[PDB]
């Protein structure tokens, strides 16, 4: 039985049906190799934890934590105070078991003040004057222990006694924490390999596995992550996730003994033939990625012969999004389109990734996609799949059904991810285009447009000191060279300050008050200069926006305002770190992409809410029956009927403030705002969706505009 | 302060207590990064001259 030690990485899945997905998903391909491993990793442990998380430091709990025996087979014994405690070993005789004398036991009923002396003497009795050390050092004996308090690490922790002594003594929540621990125990059980989130002693037949990504930041073990990697580093105890796969283990990759040419490798092959009936007909907030490694290669020479070429590493594309393209490796597909542009199955693939790196070392680049570079890319290749593995997307970018804004450099291909994507399906419903706000809307609103002005000031001033500005921004190591670039950018902020805002803020409601909007920005200021209440996610793309914008032509300004204005709006940006937009994009399409894969038809959902007559009556609208009007505010999907209906008798805490217009303009608004996380993970949402009446024709005339509030509820449809 | 309030336990023995006290440290290989980072360092600096 070799062990792996499993530290989580960044958004490990931990409310999978089992752990072992979460690693690598490759290892549930075949019956034959998911037969190879245990696990443990009990809940009570990881309870435990999360408590003392905050209590020790690194180089302890390591120092703690690495003796102690795979299967935990001590457990915690808490004893109840002393007057609650003495009374057990009189009500069963036989459990005196140390044999207390009783009229010490008496004494302490009697007593205003019950000593610890029910206590002292009793073997392996642990005061609250004591460490957690001590305790562990006795979890490797394997007896129970008992305990005076419930702060403890290292073995399932449970009431000594019935309950009826520690009530009162402790209170309901802490008396409910130790019922799993009262009847603990769970055989372990004698495979090849087990899996651990436990550390341990690294050698010869310890192991520590090697992801290549960052830990998971909320895990409280991650802080152990450094001294147990260069530990197994100065050994050769790393292993790649591959090395699982191969009947041997060996840490290495290409090794001599095998080809590693076989199914269970290619993690391309997803599969999902079995089936339990369980409510999770689909768990939508599990999503499956890949770590990929791709050759690329330029046009051969006058003799047939090509160039070495090079390889690089996507990290972590969403398998789905290759397979029902029907990717497939050791496949030399062409790369560039009729017009030198990439094909837009690469292009998918760059956006919905995290980062590009080199594949050897750690360089992560930004990837060219125009006609700047000579010898270009021509032929793609994908050669392995380093890493396979599902990760947890609920509410992990952005937290409110309402809506997100994604702040973007220009330059960005968000028009391929919106048209080309849904296009490339254009049977099930994604999006409403008319939902989707495209960060150009509002400098297109004014009369002469935000860039026409622009350029319209920008003319009176001398073109040499433009001209100066223009190449200073090119040119890297033009530091500043404040003149020219200061002037312009006085001239763009004090135009932005004066016109921009106002206009912004005049389209409040249609950021956010529709059903379900997108929303893309060049800048946070954009929005927090405004107040406008949308989550905003600084997001980022790894390919070179710069050279890509250099390559339109046909705009109102010769490909020079564009620089100017990309600069200006990258210096109004706020200083912060960005993430990449590609996990935004898992976290909108990521489910969409798996309905494919799906065996069974979907069901629809909604969350109408009601409106009375009376308000529709009285503010001129003319509208046929009593029934309370009632309007769809966002549409769900799912499969199994069975537990849907289960979970639709929850009543949301959430009203909702709906706003209506004589033109029929629809608004909706939460007075609690709806977060994604309440959603069941069952669920499944549109990317982008519009409130409308669930039933137009009730409505005869529209009068004035109306407002009204009303609570939300679940229901079916036909 | 310092120097005028320091004080033991009564029946002290140095050296079970200092052992006692510094086994954790001397546990692993990390005691020996530093020299090989050095090393590196050497042919690193040797080679850019």
């Amino acid at each position: 039985m070799i062990t792996i030690v499993v530290i989580p990485t960044a958004h490990f899945s931990w409310t999978d049906t089992n752990f072992l997905n979460s690693v690598d998903y490759r290892l549930t391909s075949q019956p034959k190799i998911r037969d190879r491993f245990a696990v443990y990793a009990p809940g009570w442990l990881r309870r435990q934890l999360d408590e003392f998380s905050a209590s020790l430091t690194a180089s302890e709990l390591l120092q703690a934590l690495q003796t102690i025996p795979i299967p935990v087979k001590a457990r915690c014994l808490l004893l109840p105070k002393p007057k609650r405690f003495a009374q057990w070993l009189l009500d069963v005789p036989s459990a005196n078991i140390w044999h207390i004398p009783v009229t010490t036991l008496r004494a302490t009923v009697a007593s205003k003040h019950p000593s610890s002396d029910v206590y002292n003497y009793i073997p392996d009795h642990v005061p609250p004057s004591a460490e957690f050390d001590t305790v562990t050092r006795r979890v490797a004996a394997g007896r129970d222990i008992y305990v005076r308090s419930t702060k403890v690490l290292g073995a399932p922790l449970c009431l000594a006694a019935p309950a009826k002594y520690y009530a009162g003594y402790l209170s309901t929540h802490q008396l409910d924490g130790v019922y799993p621990d009262n009847w603990a125990p769970d055989n372990f059980h004698k495979r090849e390999f087990c899996l651990t989130i436990l550390p341990s002693l690294l050698g010869p037949r310890t192991f520590l596995l090697d992801v290549d990504a960052d830990r998971d930041a909320s895990y409280p073990l991650s802080v152990l992550w450094p001294q147990l990697r260069v530990l197994a580093l100065k050994s050769r105890l790393l292993l790649p996730p591959v090395a699982l796969l191969r009947r041997v283990v060996d840490p290495g990759l290409k090794p001599t003994w095998s080809a590693d040419s076989d199914a269970a490798f290619r993690a391309l092959r997803l599969s999902r033939p079995s089936s339990a009936s369980k409510p999770t007909g689909f768990d939508f907030s599990a999503l499956p990625v890949v770590d990929i490694i791709c050759l690329f290669e330029s046009e051969p020479d006058d003799h047939g012969r090509v160039a070495p070429g090079t390889r690089l590493t996507i990290h972590s594309v969403p398998t789905d999004l290759l397979t029902s393209l029907s990717i497939q490796e050791g496949v030399r597909y062409p790369l560039r389109q009729e017009s030198g542009m990439f094909v837009p199955w690469v292009l998918l693939a760059l956006l919905m990734s995290d980062d590009v790196t080199i594949s050897g070392t750690r360089r992560s680049v930004k990837l060219e996609t125009a006609h700047a570079s000579a010898r270009p890319f021509v032929h793609i290749t994908v050669e392995r799949c380093a890493s396979a593995r599902v990760v947890d997307v609920r509410g992990s970018p952005a937290m409110y059904a309402n809506a997100v804004c994604l702040t973007l450099p220009k330059g960005s291909y968000k028009s391929t991810i919106i048209d080309t994507l849904p296009a490339m399906f254009s049977d099930l419903s994604i999006l409403e285009q008319a939902a989707v706000i495209d960060s150009d809307a509002l400098g297109d609103s004014l009369r002469p447009s935000f860039e026409t002005q622009f350029l319209e000031r920008l003319e009176n001033l001398d073109p040499k000191l433009l001209d100066r500005a223009v190449a200073s921004i090119l040119s890297p190591a033009s530091d500043t060279s404040d003149d020219a670039v200061t002037t312009v950018l006085d001239v763009f902020n004090a135009l932005y300050r004066e016109v921009m805002t106002p206009a912004q803020r005049s389209r409040l409601p249609l950021l956010t008050q529709q059903g379900r909007v997108l929303a893309f920005a060049h800048s946070d200021y954009e929005l927090l200069s405004a107040n406008i209440p949308i989550q905003v996610v600084r997001g980022s793309i790894p390919i070179d926006h710069v050279v890509n914008l250099l390559a339109r032509r046909n705009r109102v300004g010769g490909t020079a305002l564009q620089v100017l204005l990309d600069y200006c709006y990258r210096t109004q940006a706020s200083p912060l770190a960005p993430t990449p937009a590609g996990r935004l994009y898992k976290q909108l399409f990521g489910p969409w992409l798996m309905v494919p894969r799906l065996s069974d038809p979907l069901i629809k959902l909604r969350l109408v809410a009601s409106a009375p007559a009376k308000v529709l009556r009285a503010a001129g609208w003319t509208i046929d029956g009593d029934p309370p009007l009632e309007v769809s505010c966002l549409c769900a999907y799912v499969t199994d009927r069975a537990m849907a209906a289960a979970l639709i008798e929850r009543r949301l805490d959430s009203r909702a403030l709906v706003n209506v217009g004589g033109d029929q303009l629809m608004f909706v608004e939460y007075a609690p705002p709806l977060p994604l996380v309440s959603i069941p993970r069952t669920f499944l949402l549109p990317v982008t969706y519009v409130v409308h009446w669930v039933s137009p024709q009730r409505v005869l005339l529209n009068g004035g505009n109306v407002s009204f509030t009303s609570g939300l509820e679940w229901t079916f449809d036909d | 302060v310092a120097m005028l309030c320091g004080q033991t336990e009564t029946n002290l023995i140095p050296s079970h207590h200092y052992g006692k006290a510094f086994a954790p440290l001397f546990a692993s290989n990390a005691m020996f990064t530093r020299n090989q980072r050095a090393v590196i360092t050497r042919e690193a600096f040797v080679c850019a001259r």
